[PDB]
């Protein structure tokens, strides 16, 4: 899991 | 602290009287937290990652305690995998990345 | 270096011999670059994040240089809108999170 703009 | 990263760097954050779980991310812009109650008026937002962009609830001024650092900023609330504190708040409380 | 959050952490990669730019990402367990040829074997694999799932390819025993520092690792090749160094090679350039 990875993680925001 | 110094915090390595063989493991999710999480944290303990206190939010609304509340503890919480949240991961250190310098990969975030924004600061994300899982459905909760906060106070105030919220303005609409999206946020984007990997797999698309999503509407969340952004909460501004609100206060936070990082890792037992105060920190009071834009808290953005919706549907992520788990708690995520960005830059918004890690300038906040002063960190780092170091190599 | 000592890199401050009051931008994206971006830094020059070189990888299968080409520069490029790439997010240091303490909030992602693996590395993510954008579409690419590497060499070798590779299976799929799905990661999310808010927004959801995205198939990608993972490639093993991947070198890569990080902002001058060599590190080997698994890298995920995939449409991710920013390249992304996470944990599994930014703790072999000693990566640490500092407040
Ligand atoms: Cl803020
Ligand atoms: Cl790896
Ligand atoms: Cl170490
Ligand atoms: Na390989």
């Amino acid at each position: 899991n990875l993680x925001q703009i | 602290p110094q915090i390595t990263l063989w493991k999710r760097p999480l944290v303990t954050i206190k939010i609304g009287g509340q503890l919480k779980e949240a991961l250190l991310d310098t990969g975030a812009d924004d600061t994300v937290i899982e459905e909760m109650s906060l106070p105030g008026r919220w303005k609409p937002k999206m946020i984007g990652g990997i797999g698309g962009f999503v509407k969340v609830r952004q909460y501004d001024q609100i206060i936070i305690e990082i890792a037992g650092h105060k920190a009071i900023g834009t808290v953005l609330v919706g549907p992520t995998p788990v708690n995520i504190i960005g830059r918004n708040l890690l300038t906040q409380i002063g960190a780092t990345l170091n190599f």
